[PDB]
RNA sequence: CCGGGCACUCUAACGGGACUGCCCGCGAAAGCGGGAGGAAGGAGGGGACGACGUCUGGUCAGCAUGGCCCUUACGGCCUGGGCGACACACGUGCUACAAUGCCCACUACAAAGCGAUGCCACCCGGCAACGGGGAGCUAAUCGCAAAAAGGUGGGCCCAGUUCGGAUUGGGGUCUGCAACCCGACCCCAUGAAGCCGGAAUCGCUAGUAAUCGCGGAUCAGCCAUGCCGCGGUGAAUACG
């Protein structure tokens, strides 16, 4: 997260290949899980929160 | 570092979500950027109506929400003249259109998110900690509750060996899934620099 | 008429009819033989009826489904020596003792994190 | 018999023997065996003069093989070579040339471990 | 094992010859796990016997496993600076898993191709008095005694 | 064996298909 | 086992800088970032001096090396 | 012949859309086919605990999509009402191919 | 397959069930040793869960944050390099050195998962990678899908060899604006070292070890032999 290189959103990448993910909440961009948007860290911090529904913690 | 935040600890049992709505693998990862989007704001504004919780509801764009202030007049406003402004602040962020009730927390005192708060606020005005996790501790446990914690990071007072201070009273058994413990935990920025403080209130078992 | 147990192991169901007759055994729309060939254990998937000398008195029509063969084949023992014993409850007096009543418990244990397979740790050096 | 250049496979099926051929592997060799109706399993001790005739005609007008074929891949490194290249160069270096990581293992192109002094204190590992 | 004393497992009687003792037998044989073709070299072993000797199999199974029993062993013991190799009985459970491994381990040792010979010719050989295996059972009682000198050392 | 890539299990191993192991 | 397809690639800003200046005939230099682009026969008798990412290498190219990229002649590292 | 597809995240707040849509229509159509199961599908998610290194922790998370069937077979027209708009759960998502 | 039926198996919600309760023995008691019922005993088996604290431990490069410093450059945009270098040293692994094996056929028996700008049945072309074309699936309906090890048969005969597939030459298919540096994948050639590993040293107590294959996240593709999971077959040994 270099706010500047948050040019992601930028959808004009000349070659649909620079697309890359990168995270929607700290910019994280080496983790970030399709499904959720977020990084590995904040979609455990916010899973924490009970804010991601359904996501509960497995065990078994 | 060790142990699990209380809530996503018990999710499963004593401790719903706080957003209960059903997607799909294609718009689930929307309607969360969502939430947080309006969680993002009713935060950055309400802070002085003191808000412990936020829940969010959806069935098709009629997106239920709510908010548990322990001051709804700060929500509401002259007649309501708050609660509209807002009230189209929602739909002016995501073209939605969606309702926004409001719930009172009867004892802001038996709100974890709260107590926090409140001990954050008096760091930066530069109460002495000991006093403020001291009396916090009382608060709760003299509204209640069967037990209660309260826990400051370091830089305690301006010092440069960031330290920890400790308190707490009855009961606050983490390892027991069954406790329902509310947990609250609030920042506190400062000319030094930032202070952790996390709220512990054990508040009924079965 | 006909009786029938069930008898699981390792993940691995079997249905099991017993049906009075010579001793032929259908695993499947299979003979015995046909389903299990060559494979050195599957003697024991009958030794129930053996038990008590039933086998030349009774016939068997078995499913099944779920697993590997050797699990089928400890799922099979246990349903011929359950409708083996609700075709005559005094069979019990017999087969518990050699615990073909018993449904083993045992299986894949997970695969915990940090660990190559359960329980195998992975090897470290210059400690 | 001897098929291509001097070549002596023998007392063992002709399938496998043909193998002993630079040039040809269980693929060329089977093929050939199909294209010239040959038992691949006999052995070459048990061919037939006819059948070892139609081997030898095959095989030897129909690919480049032995010393022929050894010429053309020299020649075509020496190419690559002869030539800026960065492949050649590789070849000229003897370091691997299908992009591989050369800070470990790439012995079998470099040879053997030539070692030389260290750094001890900074655990290498 | 600091606790209990963990007591020994039984294993399930022979699909033939209905003994426990051959189960074992084939398990010191069977390597991955692959019990099925462990099973088969075992009987193709107990069949060869059959073949070259008229007495049954099983007979000659045990016979050999006897012979490679060591009533006897050495185990190093470190007392006053040095290691002293001590002499000393061996259980009864011991010498069964001692027997069983070095018959398999001797039968590999051999020099025919298949597998089943290996086990039938070492199990013969065994029966016999002879084998690599039985030379393991000897060079070992010959290794106690030879220290007897610190039998006093009880262990 | 498991890193012949022009062999039946080789094929299996690198999870691909080919004239050493078709799609049936 | 080298391989592209059916439409061999090469950048179009030397291109219809060299089948153009083939018009006029020859001429000295060139200069490219395109170690991308293959080496086509049109180029033959050219001098094209490329990139490596700190330098433009003067690469002579020729009827032998008609197919390899360019990047090619213009090693990137420096050993020994 | 109503096919219904019930999915969602908790397994209360679909049966709370199975007995909605069980009895509000026992009086109006078929004998109906009980509220059917159907497996789940299972979503994990596995993450290394902390920001930095330590490779070896991990803790793992899932979303549980229960599902339900239903299938009331005679739409009656007078099924279609008691159905029409009496239901409850927030948390959940209908699907009709009848 | 059709009628038809929920028995069975499953699917998945809710319950029952085990308490040292029962019996004999020892004991002050707790409890220990057996015995009977029982699917299951005496924490059934595996997880989640890791106190007051320690390491002044990790992380300002996930985020947040005090101070400090640069603020036509310690900011910003591109194109090309680089992170992939190679005398050399170590860690973790992969594939092996073979006959309890390797091939080719032919036949079985899984469990958990994933699938719109997708899984891709089936058909045709191509040795093949893959390309044409298209059925069905928003999936307990269709697809990935074959599970592999096994089992039957046949070949190899003990050899650096039908072991082993490293290198390297050649010809191609794909993904992508683009594969030189620097992608997998297919086919023909090539066919290295290795014949079981010094001093040292690692894991694991049972469905564990060993062994066999399958799916996922990330992701266009991929350098997955990593990682997180799944099931098949299934030991040895513990005096102390
Ligand atoms: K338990
Ligand atoms: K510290
Ligand atoms: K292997
Ligand atoms: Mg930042
Ligand atoms: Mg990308
Ligand atoms: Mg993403
Ligand atoms: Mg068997
Ligand atoms: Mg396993
Ligand atoms: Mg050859
Ligand atoms: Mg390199
Ligand atoms: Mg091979
Ligand atoms: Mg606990
Ligand atoms: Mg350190
Ligand atoms: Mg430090
Ligand atoms: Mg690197
Ligand atoms: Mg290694
Ligand atoms: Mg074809
Ligand atoms: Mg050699
Ligand atoms: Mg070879
Ligand atoms: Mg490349
Ligand atoms: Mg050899
Ligand atoms: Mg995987
Ligand atoms: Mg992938
Ligand atoms: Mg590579
Ligand atoms: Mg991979
Ligand atoms: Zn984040």
């Amino acid at each position: 997260a270099r706010k500047a290189l948050i040019e992601k959103a930028k959808r004009t990448p000349k070659f649909k290949v620079r697309a890359y993910t990168r995270c929607v909440r700290c910019g994280r961009a080496r983790s970030v899980y399709r499904f959720f948007g977020l990084c590995r860290i904040c979609l455990r911090e916010l899973a924490h929160k009970g804010q991601l529904p359904g996501v509960r913690k497995a065990s078994w | 570092g060790n142990k699990i935040h209380p809530i996503g600890f018990r999710l499963g049992i004593t401790r719903d979500w706080e957003s209960r709505w059903y997607a799909g693998k294609k718009q689930y990862r929307h309607l969360l950027l969502e939430d947080q989007r309006i969680r993002g704001l009713l935060e950055k504004e309400l802070y002085s109506a003191g808000l412990a919780r936020v829940d969010i509801e959806r069935a098709a764009d009629n997106v239920a929400v709510t908010v548990h202030v322990a001051k709804p007049g700060v929500v509401i406003g002259r007649g309501g003249e708050r609660i509209r402004v807002l009230r189209e602040e929602l739909a002016k962020l995501t073209g939605k259109n969606v309702a926004l009730n409001v719930q009172e927390v009867q004892n802001p005192n038996l709100s974890a998110p709260l107590v926090a708060q409140r001990v954050a606020e008096q760091i930066e005005r530069r109460f002495a900690v000991r006093r403020a996790i001291k009396q916090a501790v009382q608060r709760v446990m003299e509204s209640g509750a069967k037990g209660a914690k309260v826990i400051v990071s370091g830089r305690i007072g301006g010092a440069e060996q960031a330290r920890t201070e400790w308190a707490a009273q009855g009961r606050v058994p983490l390892h027991t899934l069954r406790a329902n413990i509310d947990y609250g935990f609030a920042l506190a920025r400062t000319t030094y620099g930032v202070l952790g403080v996390k709220a512990y209130i054990f508040l009924g078992e079965v | 008429e006909q009786y029938y147990g069930t008898g699981r192991r390792k993940e691995a169901v079997a249905r099991v009819f017993l049906r009075p007759g010579n001793g032929k055994v259908t695993v499947n729309g299979q003979d015995f033989n046909e389903y299990f060939q060559g494979l050195v254990r599957a003697v024991a998937a009958l030794e129930p009826l053996r038990a008590v000398d039933a086998l030349g008195r009774f016939d068997a029509y078995i499913t099944v489904r779920g697993g590997g063969k050797s699990g089928q084949i400890d799922a099979i023992k246990l349903g011929i020596a359950r409708a083996l014993v609700q075709y005559n409850p005094d069979y019990r007096a017999k087969l518990k003792p050699l615990g073909f009543l018993t449904r083993d418990a045992r299986v894949v244990e997970r695969k915990k994190y940090g660990k190559h397979k359960a329980r195998r740790a992975p090897q470290y050096s210059k400690r | 018999a001897r098929i291509a250049g001097v070549e002596i496979p023998r007392n063992k099926r002709v399938d496998v023997a043909l193998t002993y051929i630079y040039g040809i592997g269980k693929a060329r060799a089977k093929e050939a065996l199909e294209k010239t109706g040959i038992n691949p399993a006999t052995r070459v001790k048990d061919l037939t003069e006819a059948e070892v005739v139609r081997l030898r005609e095959y095989v030897e007008n129909t690919w480049k093989l032995e010393g022929e074929l050894r010429a053309e891949v020299a020649a075509n490194i020496k190419r690559l070579m002869d030539i800026g290249c960065y492949r050649g160069l590789r070849h000229r270096r003897g370091l691997p040339v299908r992009g591989q990581r050369t800070r470990t293992n790439a012995r079998t192109r470099k040879g053997p471990r030539k070692t030389v002094a260290g750094k001890k204190k900074a655990p290498r590992k | 094992a600091r606790r209990r004393r963990a007591e020994v497992r039984q294993l399930q009687p022979d699909l033939v010859y209905g003994d426990v003792l051959v189960t074992a037998f084939i398990n010191k044989i069977m390597r991955d796990g692959k019990k099925n073709l462990a099973a088969r070299i075992f009987y193709d072993a107990c069949k060869i016997i059959q073949e070259k000797t008229g007495q049954e199999p099983l007979k000659v199974f045990k016979q050999a496993v006897e012979n490679v029993k060591p009533r006897m062993e050495v185990r190093s013991r470190r007392v006053g600076g040095a290691n002293y190799q001590v002499p000393m009985e061996v259980s009864p459970r011991r010498q069964q898993s001692l027997a069983l491994r070095w018959l398999v381990q001797a039968a590999n040792q051999r020099p025919e191709r298949r597998a089943a010979v290996r086990i039938a010719h070492e199990l013969m050989d065994a029966a016999e008095g002879k084998g690599g295996a039985v030379k393991k059972k000897e060079d070992v009682e010959r290794m106690a005694e030879a220290n007897r000198a610190y039998a006093h050392y009880r262990w | 064996g498991k890193g012949d890539r022009r062999t039946r299990r080789g094929k299996i191993w690198r999870g691909t298909y080919g004239k050493y192991r078709p799609r049936k | 086992p080298r391989s592209l397809k059916k439409g061999v690639f090469v950048d179009d800003h030397l291109l219809e800088k060299v089948l153009e200046l083939n018009a006029k005939g020859e001429k000295r230099l060139i200069k490219t970032w395109s170690r991308r682009s293959t080496i086509v026969p049109e180029m033959v008798g050219h001098t094209i001096a490329v990139y490596n990412g700190k330098q433009h290498v003067p690469v002579y190219i020729t009827e032998n090396m008609v197919g390899h990229k360019l990047g090619e002649f213009a090693p990137t590292r420096t050993y020994r | 012949k109503i096919r219904i597809k019930l999915r969602g995240f908790d397994h209360k707040t679909l049966d709370a859309s199975a007995q909605k849509i069980v009895e509000a229509a026992r009086r109006s159509g078929a004998q109906v086919s009980g509220p059917i199961p159907l497996p789940t599908r299972v979503r994990r998610f596995t993450v290394i605990r902390g920001p930095f290194k330590h490779k070896d922790s991990r803790e793992h998370f899932e979303l549980r999509t229960h599902n339900r069937l239903v299938d009331i077979i005679n739409p009656n027209r007078k099924t279609i009402e008691q159905l029409m708009t009496l239901d409850l759960p927030t948390g959940v998502e209908i699907e009709i191919k009848t």
